[PDB]
């Protein structure tokens, strides 16, 4: 009869701390970005993120200062004995302590008291190859102790029922997610990045102020590696009618003619590049000059390079040093090498025919935007972005110290070779002598970043910003703990900008990012909090499925059908282009492939699919059928309307989606979907806050900051706690007022204020605007008291 | 006006300006004996 | 050339009708998915323009028809393989496309809106 | 004004003030008399049909809006555009063609390997005119014009064997917003606002006191009011700038309800105006005081 | 805070022109004789070419504020406070308004009637590149509602689409109290050391 | 209108290879069929005095659609079907087959 | 401050006999003046003080 | 943390009706409001301060760094 | 293949110069030696249009169907408070809301007069 609170309840588990499965599964959906996101990083298919990493970062190469002496012109051109050194796995070890003997098992509680790291032993196996592997050397190798993120693959808690999190000093509802550094407890921010594998038309004036004859238009797509290191290409307009490629290795940027990066992945002539951008729209004269500027201007600057192999000769010898690919290392070799690490690396290695028809794309949506066909895709609104998280950001540095440590032993045999020369590469003793004379403490470079948030990196990565990645969970009181770890932030270079289109809230981050919490000043629209039913993508699955029922629907094949422009739709699965089919059947496909998700019949298609539909509409967004199921997504559950059932959708397909809010608001023939329930679209925060919508909006934002700054409850382990400083609220009370909400996240086992007896009165004299009354006999009693 | 060594010293021009200058830090503006700070409360029976 | 390994070349080749006289000759292209089965059918219901509808045990498709590059090699003998259809280069006189059609249910509107 | 005196203000007007003789329509045909028309304003369509025979043949079709419909629009005539295509248009055209020529042959294509900056059938009379234009110009072969009706003007553009292939569409749209049909000096648009506190007057987008003065016909010269202080003092003396300062000052606190009292005001522009000239409150205004002492602890 | 029964059903029968308003002004920019109906294909593609232009849109937005603030203008002098069932002096809320001890007669009427046009940056509520306000309004929508009119109240509570339109224009203020380059600090530095 | 099929094939014999807008070729050279053995990959190759032909089936196209070609007659209303392998084909010219050293400078 | 962004500093704390006192004969723990709710429109406050009176009974 | 000694509005002391309320709630199977009345808790003030206690206290002690497991 | 103003190579696809750079009477492709023309290629023309969005003008803007320009005086204040006028006296009184300062600080009102048109602006 009533929406009650839990006593009995809540005293009964408050003495019987459950030794089953915890309760308030909400609570550790909040940090499921945060510890999914760790988890990838070893465990999952294709052995997790850094394994993957290491199989990126390839061979180091070195060669030994000795003759031949063959009984010639071999002796003259002989490199010396080869080293190709490399790391085939990458092992985590969960904490432990040895005293050089024997192991113990170290946990959290321990950390904290120490006032030291909560450290795993990082391990890897190092691959030394001579004269391409004629004899193999593998020594797993002890590289520190890397900080383990607490209740993930690598936590002692991750098993733990609430009894025995209790029994191990720890809350009996630990959420996890952060790492304990020095005694601290610090979190990797998340991050607002591009959405990856799409071609972005943008319109930008930076883009004309860098060099000669540069115009506004361009093309940008963000590619991301299975290891989760990204590599983005853009595309320019010059004036002139040129098409240039940008890229950045190491931390320079690089321009190449288009016509010239295309002709370097697959062996092709100059019409099957016109029929390629150019579709059955032959009579568009725009089209037919602009593509003649190019075809007859590769002719003209490169008339030698007339095939596949001389193109990427011409290409190895340009990048021979920037790349470091050498000394034996072909022109063609070093070539590959720069199309297989730049050019649009999401569709990798054996796979340069989908890389050709995927430039050709972004070349037609390029001419597209200049002419107006399309208008431009928007970089700061929710649908063209998705959210780099914590975990990958950590794999990703990894990588990157990895690649580092390679690069430390090839300029320690360097050192060796161009001085006392030593011994040879076949010698194990050799081996063991360079590595003990390399810096191999990976787990101190990791901590640093941990520590400090400073990005230490060779290529930089493909973010702006430098620093503040890491930040402290703050626990003054639970609210503002738990906001940490479903808090983003767009970047802090779009801090330092004039530009309010950035801070503003878009109708694009409806039930993604919560309209209500966002602090107040500085941090206004750029540190966002999401919604508390919004999930992020961890992982992909059944993606290969998909093409054989795309197909079987009507898509006809990308490389039989040639013809492209926005007059027809164009069929991508993770930025893979591949089909072609009309505007009309496009929707149906779209409309057909959600019914057949949502149904549990249907094996090849997973409901967490992102079926991103676009249809033509006057100078519009650019169309097509981009679907989409890799990691970093944003998601959110919706109830569709045919079958009663849960939906999952993403920001980019939610723009031309129909969703009512109540389902006493669904129109015929316009709506799809449904809410389950509006509080869907806010955040934890957001929703605790009682009768939200009979407040003046800046006054359940400020709510938001208030929750935070509260005095309440910080913990109840803190007898075996060390922290700075915590603030505790001595008689904690259950809101008699509250949303149900607030049980549904346990809210209850951290008490951030008291019931009062509050009269809106003006009677004292002392109390006007900012200024309010507290009775003295109430003060006497311990009302409000604090530690 | 001197070389660049391997921030250097400040020299007495740079003393007399190191940040808005010693004229208005130290001139114009100064700290000062009998006086005190708090956080102002509400009275109406002042 | 010889590449790649596990490929054998093809020898017995079986005859095509092409004649082109003129009461004309018609050549078609069929799209097809590998769920249905080819040998099962033999009869195809198809009319003029986009509008077609097909049943084959349970599943439902639709045969897309369009007016309008893809050379078509026609065997001359089988000893002379493959080569390309000429009457004075040669195109298809109607190409068709099947696609299946799933049929969406309609909203229950009486049972989803409740005030 | 305060702070830096600027003789370069980022929105400089005019306030002209019109007779009671002069009507709403008049003033509305004055306002289109003086604000500044380009070619672009008068172009409906731009047709070029590249043809390579023999020679780069550019046959360019300029389709302007109807006669009447630009004449009441911007108060330009046919004979207005004729002259400006046939003097300024063609002149302006073959020189930036020529430009993309030397433009083409010069770099070749960026630097590869090499870094660059980060991101972050004609009558008798129409005759002997296209002739005198082809004396004058080195490119063109042919000028023929709507003298009757005043739609269109066609002209085609001989080019060589070795200038291959170019974008004359993009060439010509850039140097159709460039060609200025009619401008008076430093003046960009003159409109017509509702009666300020029952003052019949038209705010100029730009500050030219001399060109006003012919146009005492429609303006009581006596009256011309401007924003710019520098333009004022130049033209009108000192005490006149004066007045511009006090009264540009309180436009900036009336129109936020702030009442400012006007011998603070008069006590701040006297100041500006000590030296006889538009000083500012800053480094520069200073140089003319006589404590060192006080310029020290400026900076 | 409360409205009569008398003054409340005022406020439901003023509020219901307001459906219509919508179109009307939609019809008005997009100039259609007869009013053409909401769901018109014309209409539709004529209010398109308003979408993908700062400028037209801008005429739409103006022109539908000032014809839906015209709705909002007519509640609040009928509604207030004819309407209100406390009445001053006794209603304090109206009291402190009218005596200018704290508030206005505006933030009365978001309270007792309503919040009104929800304007961002001098225009309506922004809008997708799909002709959407929101996921929740049709695309290319000519109602009040889906361009952040507010029937709705603080007395009675604001429904979802009203309340994340509120949460743009509220936020908006304070965005622009962060962006903020122009300070009167060194203004009046330079003047007091010249008139010292 | 149900059209009858008269007979099917699921023996190699006619295959389709697309190439590009505006393919003549001389008429008179040979394409060799080539075939790999639950669905089958075909590759194409033909040679000239000036020119070379090879054509190759798409991985991700074979085994998810199967591509038929047929014979209509315009008074007996009967389709004669046979199995056609679509084989995406490139054009190598004389000007192939050039390098420079694989090391410069 | 409340759950409805309402925040003030403690101006006093007021002895319970100078305190107004209610029929029931209870005194407020926290006076909050009226003054602060017409520009700040936190009517969820409003809401709540009855909703709490009412699950307190 | 533990039941607070008297009402922080009037001084009515609470802090001996705790346990006393939960075994109305539990044995007795009463309801909230019903359980209140018979422990002479009339005043809304005293009626919140036993009805809203969290009793943290429980939770707290469950950490114990003087007796082993 | 010709097209508009590219002419390609019907046996590999590449792109055959220009008529004018290379010798007279006989063009050749840079891949194969290939034996062209056959004169009846003809003179090749291209009809290239304006962008239309190239000339934003106000007659371009009075082509659109839809409105691109309010009248001088057709917009009225839709806003109207009853309100005493500080002026003279009137009731009809104009006002605008934006949340200023921080998320603490209260409302800002900005009146405006219908008889003569003065702005104004205070908190409370
Ligand atoms: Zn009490
Ligand atoms: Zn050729
Ligand atoms: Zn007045």
């Amino acid at each position: 009869r009533t929406a009650d609170f839990r006593t009995l309840e809540r005293e009964s588990r408050f003495i019987n701390p459950p030794k089953d499965k915890s309760a308030f599964p909400l609570l550790q959906e909040a940090v499921q970005p945060h510890i999914g996101s760790f988890n990838a990083l070893t465990e999952g298919p294709d052995g997790g993120l850094l394994n993957l990493g290491v199989k990126d970062i390839g061979e180091k190469v070195i060669f030994d200062g000795k003759p031949l002496n063959s009984e010639e012109i071999s002796n003259s051109g002989y490199l010396g004995n080869k080293l190709s050194v490399s790391v085939e796995q990458v092992s985590i070890a969960k904490p432990m302590s040895n005293d050089s003997a024997v192991e113990r098992k170290v946990y959290p509680s321990e950390s904290r008291q120490r006032l030291t790291s909560y450290r795993g032993k990082l391990l890897l196996k190092l691959k030394w190859s001579v004269n391409n592997g004629e004899e193999n050397l593998f020594e797993v190798r002890d590289c520190g102790g890397l900080p383990v993120m607490l209740q993930s693959n690598r936590c002692h808690l991750n098993k733990m029922s609430p009894y025995e999190l209790v029994q191990h000093k720890e809350e009996s509802d630990e959420i996890g997610g952060y790492f304990i550094v020095n005694g601290i407890e610090k979190l990797i921010r998340m991050l607002i990045v591009q959405r990856r594998n799409h071609p972005m038309a943008i319109i930008r004036p930076s883009f004309a102020n860098r060099g000669a004859s540069y115009s506004h238009y361009g093309i940008q797509i963000r590619s991301v590696r299975p290891d989760q290191t990204s590599q983005t290409n853009v595309l320019h307009y010059l004036n002139d009618g040129q098409v240039t490629f940008r890229f950045s290795w190491r931390k320079n940027e690089y321009l190449v003619p288009v016509v010239m990066i295309l002709k370097a992945l697959c062996h092709t002539s100059d019409r099957e590049i016109f029929d390629g951008i150019i579709g059955n729209d032959v009579k568009d004269s725009f089209l037919t000059d602009r593509l003649e500027l190019l075809l007859r201007g590769f002719k003209k600057r490169y008339p030698h390079l007339q095939n596949r192999t001389q193109v990427l000769q011409y290409l190895g010898d340009k990048f021979r040093v920037v790349f470091q690919a050498s000394p034996d290392q072909s022109d063609l070799e070093v070539g590959q090498e720069v199309l297989d690490r730049i050019v649009l690396v999401h569709l990798g290695k054996d796979g340069s025919q989908d890389k050709f028809r995927m430039l050709l794309f972004m070349i037609r949506k390029l001419y597209s935007l200049v002419a107006g066909e399309c208008s431009p895709d928007n970089p700061d609104a929710t649908q063209h972005q998705e959210v780099l998280l914590g975990g990958f950001l950590y794999g990703m540095i990894l990588k990157e110290k990895i690649d580092e440590y390679l690069q430390n032993i090839i300029a320690q045999v360097r050192m060796d070779i161009n001085r006392g020369m030593a011994i040879n590469f076949k010698d194990k003793r050799y081996m063991s002598r360079v590595l003990m004379r390399v810096n191999e403490n990976i787990g101190s470079k990791m901590q640093y970043f941990l520590s400090t948030g400073n990005l230490v990196s060779q290529s930089g990565l493909d973010l702006q910003q430098v620093s503040g990645y890491t930040v402290v969970a703050e626990k003054i009181n639970f609210y503002r703990f738990i906001s940490h770890f479903r808090m983003v932030h767009r970047g802090s270079f779009f801090a330092q900008l004039k530009t309010t289109t950035v801070r503003k809230l878009l109708p694009e981050s409806w039930g993604f990012l919560c309209p209500v919490h966002t602090p107040d000043g500085s941090p206004c629209g750029l540190l966002n909090h999401f919604a508390h039913k919004c999930r992020i993508s961890t992982q992909q699955s059944d993606v290969s499925r998909i093409p054989s029922i795309l197909y079987s629907l009507g898509v006809a094949p990308a490389s039989h059908t040639f013809a492209a422009g926005p007059s027809l739709c164009c069929v991508q699965i993770d930025g893979k282009i591949i089909g072609w089919v009309s505007h009309e059947q496009g929707k149906i496909i779209a409309d057909t492939l959600r019914y057949w998700k949502v149904e549990g019949k249907t094996p090849g298609l997973p409901i967490d699919l992102e079926i991103g539909y676009v249809p033509p509409s006057t100078r519009g967004q650019y169309p097509g059928l981009y679907l989409f199921g890799g990691h970093s997504r944003m998601l959110r559950p919706v109830r569709y309307l045919p079958l009663d059932k849960e939906d999952i959708v993403g920001p980019f397909e939610q723009v031309y989606m129909n969703i009512a809010v109540t389902p006493q608001e669904i129109q015929n023939n316009v709506h799809t979907h449904v809410e389950f329930t509006p509080t869907n679209i806010l955040s934890i925060l957001a929703n605790l806050t009682p009768f939200s919508d009979f407040n003046q909006s800046p006054r359940n934002m400020y709510q938001c900051q208030m929750g935070k700054q509260t005095m309440g409850t910080p913990g109840v382990a803190l007898c075996h706690r060390s922290d700075n400083k915590l603030y505790r609220l001595q008689t904690g009370q259950t809101p008699i007022v509250k949303a149900n909400l607030y049980d549904d996240y346990g809210m209850d086992n951290f008490p951030n204020g008291f019931n009062a007896v509050v009269a809106v009165i003006s009677y004292t004299g002392y109390d006007m605007d900012d200024a309010m009354i507290i009775n003295k006999s109430a003060d006497e009693r311990g009302f409000g008291y604090g530690t | 006006k001197a070389q660049g060594r391997t921030v250097p010293i400040p020299g007495v021009k740079q003393a007399l300006e190191k940040k808005e200058g010693l004229f208005r830090k130290h001139m114009m503006g100064k700290r000062v004996n009998y006086a005190a700070r708090s956080v102002i409360s509400p009275d109406p029976n002042i | 050339f010889s590449i790649p390994d596990g490929f054998k070349k093809c020898k017995h080749l079986k005859n095509f009708p092409l004649n082109g006289d003129n009461k004309q000759q018609q050549v078609w292209l069929i799209k097809f998915p590998s769920n249905v089965d080819i040998s099962k059918l033999k009869s195809l219901p198809v009319d003029f323009e986009s509008s077609t509808t097909m049943t084959i045990d349970k599943h439902d498709y639709k045969i897309m028809d369009d007016t309008d590059n893809m050379t078509l090699l026609v065997p001359s003998e089988s000893k002379e393989s493959l080569k390309i259809a000429s009457t004075a280069p040669l195109q298809f006189d109607k190409v068709f496309s099947v696609s299946e059609t799933a049929k969406i249910p309609a909203i229950d509107y009486s049972k989803v809106r409740v005030p | 004004i305060v702070m830096t005196a600027s003789a370069a203000i980022k929105t400089p007007q005019m306030t002209l003030p019109i007779w009671n003789d002069v009507s709403d329509e008049q003033a509305d045909t004055f306002c289109k008399s003086i604000s500044k028309v380009l070619l672009s304003e008068v172009i409906d369509k731009v047709i070029v049909t590249e043809t390579t025979g023999t020679a780069r043949s550019y046959v360019i079709h300029m389709r302007f809006f109807d006669n009447n419909e630009y004449s009441e629009e911007y108060d330009v005539s046919k004979e207005e555009l004729q002259n400006v295509i046939s003097n300024q248009f063609i002149h302006l055209l073959e020189a930036a063609i020529v430009k993309e020529i030397k433009k083409q042959k010069r770099t070749t294509g960026p630097d590869i390997g090499v870094a660059v900056p980060r991101l972050q059938n004609m009558n008798k009379v129409q005759r002997d005119r296209q002739s005198a234009i082809i004396s004058h110009h080195r490119f063109i072969t042919k000028y023929n014009f709507d003298d009757e009706s005043g739609k269109w003007c066609e002209f085609k553009l001989e080019l060589a064997a070795d200038t291959e292939k170019l974008l004359m569409v993009n060439i010509v749209e850039e140097i159709c917003r460039k060609s200025i049909i009619r401008q008076i000096p430093h003046i960009d648009r003159c409109v017509h606002p509702e009666p300020e506190n029952g003052k019949r007057v038209l705010v100029t987008e730009g500050v030219n006191f001399q060109a006003m003065w012919d146009q005492e016909a429609f303006i009581d010269v006596d009256g011309i009011t401007s924003n710019d202080v520098a333009a004022v003092l130049k033209t009108y003396g000192v005490e006149a700038a004066r007045n511009t300062i006090v009264n540009e000052i309180n436009n900036v606190f009336s129109r936020y309800a702030i009442s400012v009292s006007f011998r603070h005001l008069d006590l701040i522009a006297d100041m500006m105006t000590r030296q006889g000239t538009y000083l500012a409150f800053n480094r520069q205004g200073m140089e003319t005081s006589t404590s060192s002492f006080m310029k020290m602890s400026y900076e | 805070l409360r409205l009569t029964a008398e003054g409340n059903k005022w406020r439901t029968d003023i509020l219901k022109t307001s459906v219509d308003t919508g179109r009307e002004a939609a019809a008005e920019v997009t100039n259609l004789d007869k009013d053409t109906p909401a769901d018109d294909p014309e209409l539709l593609k004529r209010l398109q070419e308003i979408l993908r232009d700062n400028n037209k849109s801008g005429i739409l937005d103006a022109v539908t504020s000032s014809k839906v603030n015209a709705i909002t203008s007519q509640v609040v002098s009928k509604c207030v406070p004819d309407g209100t069932m406390k009445k001053f002096p006794c209603n304090s809320m109206q009291a402190m308004a009218l005596s200018g001890a704290k508030g206005s007669n505006v933030n009365v009427s978001q309270i007792m009637c309503l919040l009104g046009q929800q304007a961002l940056e001098g225009r309506r509520v922004p809008v997708m590149v799909s002709g959407k306000t929101l996921p929740s309004f049709k695309p290319y929508e000519t109602d009040a509602m889906a361009g952040g009119y507010v029937k709705g109240r603080f007395y009675s509570g604001i429904k979802p689409q009203e309340y994340y339109f509120h949460c743009m224009a509220g936020r908006e203020g304070l965005i622009d109290t962060a962006v903020k380059t122009s300070r009167s600090g060194y203004l009046q530095r330079c003047l007091t050391k010249q008139l010292e | 209108s149900e059209i009858e099929i008269e007979s099917v094939q699921d023996q190699p014999s006619v295959a389709v290879g697309s190439f590009f807008k505006g393919f003549r070729a001389p008429s008179d050279t040979t394409f060799d069929l080539y075939k790999k053995k639950e669905k089958d990959e075909f590759v194409l190759h033909g040679e000239n005095e000036r020119l070379e032909y090879e054509g190759y089936t798409d991985s991700s196209s074979q085994a998810s659609n199967q591509y038929v070609v047929g014979l209509f007659n315009p008074e007996k209303k009967s389709i004669q079907l046979y199995k056609a392998p679509v084989l995406v084909s490139k054009v190598v010219s004389k000007s192939s087959k050039n390098l420079r050293g694989p090391k410069i400078k | 401050s409340s759950r409805h962004g309402q925040k003030g500093v403690c101006s006093r704390k007021w002895p319970t006999i100078d305190m107004p006192f209610s029929e029931t004969g209870i005194q407020p723990d926290i006076i909050i003046n009226p003054h602060a709710f017409p520009s700040r429109m936190t009517i969820g406050m409003f809401v709540e003080s009855l909703a709490g009176k009412a699950g307190a009974l | 943390m533990i039941v607070p000694v008297r009402c922080f509005s009037c001084g009515k002391v609470v802090g001996d009706k705790w346990e006393s309320y939960l075994n109305l709630l539990q044995e007795d199977e009463l309801d909230e409001g019903t359980a209140l009345s018979r422990l002479g808790l009339k005043r809304y003030c005293c009626r919140r301060m036993i009805l809203t206690h969290v009793d943290l206290i429980e939770k707290f002690l469950r950490y114990n760094p003087l007796e082993k497991r | 293949s010709v097209v508009g103003s590219l002419i390609f190579c019907l046996d590999c696809g590449d792109l055959l110069e220009n008529p004018n750079a290379v010798l007279g009477s006989n063009v050749e492709c840079s891949q194969c030696k290939a034996i062209y023309p056959k004169s009846q290629f003809s003179n090749l023309k291209v009809v290239t249009t304006t962008a239309d969005d190239a000339f934003p003008s106000s007659l371009r803007a009075k082509k659109s169907v839809v409105k691109t320009s309010l009248k001088k005086n057709e917009l009225k204040d839709g806003a109207t408070i009853k309100e005493k006028c500080p002026q003279c006296g009137n009731e009809e009184m104009n006002y605008h809301t934006l949340q200023l300062r921080s998320a603490d600080e209260g409302a800002t009102v900005f009146y405006t007069c219908t008889s003569c048109g003065y702005k104004f602006r205070t908190n409370n």
